[PDB]
Formats: structure tokens, C-alpha cells, sequence
């Protein structure tokens, strides 16, 4: 699974 | 099967889609991205091992632990950031942010 997505 | 809920794990509907409803075990159920989780959460934000609520026994609080999320686990009312690895203990409707997605325990 790709990475985890940063809250921005 | 055999295994029988000891709690439950609601998820809110909201911008990401509908409601769900998870069962809790006892011993480890993790939380996260991975659809092999006891509580498979497949949202970008969500971590893909994010935590774990470890059940000991039905009347015994859990042990919620941040697994070393990237966006977090808080737990509110009042406001409270886990610390990877620390031990939380869950009271009975919990309301808990993975990430940001909105998240209440109930004893069973």
C-alpha cells in the first residue's frame, strides 16, 4: 500500500 | 464461528463516506489502513498500522496504544494526544480521532 497522507 | 464481541468500534458517516460498525475481541485488534486489521480504516489518512485496543477481559478497561501513526490518535472530552506505544485507558463511549476520522468505543 502506498505511503500515509499527511494532514496539510 | 466461535469468537464472540467484547465491544464495539463505531465509525461516524461524514465526508468520507458512510457509517461502520466494527466488533472488538478479546486480546489485539489493530487499527489501520491494511484490510487485514480488525478494523480496517481505508482512508488516506489512516495509517497502515495506526493502533491496536488490547481487550484482556469483557469488564476490564482496554488498553488503546498509538502504533506510531503519522497523523495521530487523540482522544477527546477532554482534549488528550497519545504518545506512541503508551498505554490509554478506554472508558465506555469513548469518542477517539484516528487521524481525522471521528471514532466512539462501546463496552458491550
Amino acid at each position: 500500500m502506498e505511503d500515509t497522507q499527511a494532514i496539510d | 464461528s466461535n469468537v464472540e464481541p467484547v465491544g464495539r468500534l463505531h465509525i461516524f458517516s461524514g465526508a468520507h463516506g458512510p457509517e461502520k460498525d466494527f466488533p472488538l475481541h478479546l486480546g489485539k485488534n489493530v487499527v489501520g489502513r491494511m484490510p487485514d486489521c480488525s478494523v480496517a480504516l481505508p482512508f488516506p489518512s489512516i495509517s497502515k498500522q495506526h493502533a491496536e485496543i488490547e481487550i484482556l477481559a469483557w469488564d476490564k478497561a482496554p488498553i488503546l496504544r498509538d502504533c506510531g501513526s503519522l497523523n495521530g490518535t487523540q482522544i477527546l472530552r477532554p482534549p488528550k494526544v497519545l504518545s506512541p506505544g503508551v498505554s490509554h485507558r478506554l472508558r465506555d463511549q469513548e469518542l477517539i480521532l484516528f487521524a481525522d476520522l471521528l471514532c466512539q468505543y462501546h463496552r458491550l
